[PDB]
């Protein structure tokens, strides 16, 4: 199963003795996530009423 | 000639691996088809020159 060489690979980006410790670098390509958009349905539904400044 | 051969063969497999591991090998397998021909199928009818006469 294991090749010859199993106990002395050279592994970089791979920290500690035994190099089992992940230090890569991440990736980012400028992806968000947020919530989901909505529009008002009713506002010709109703009596309108104006009482601004008086 | 009295025979027709047809062959046959078999698929693979898919596995996985992890780094310092080794790779499997497999096993294909094959067979054949034949077909004879043995029987003649006829129709006869005979008759007689003196029944054709008349």
């Amino acid at each position: 199963s294991d090749t010859p060489y199993k106990a002395d690979l050279s592994r970089v980006h791979w920290a500690g003795s035994n190099s089992d410790v992940d230090i890569h670098l991440e990736i980012f390509e400028g992806d968000v996530d947020s919530g989901f958009m909505y529009n008002s349905f009713f506002r010709g539904n109703s009596s309108y009423v104006s009482v601004q400044d008086q | 000639s009295n025979q027709a051969r047809i062959d046959r063969m078999n698929t693979v497999t898919i596995k996985g691996r992890t780094p310092g591991q080794k790779l499997d090998r497999e096993s294909v397998k094959n067979d054949k088809l034949v077909i004879t021909v043995d029987t003649v199928t006829y129709a006869s009818t005979v008759m007689d020159w003196q029944d054709d006469w008349t």
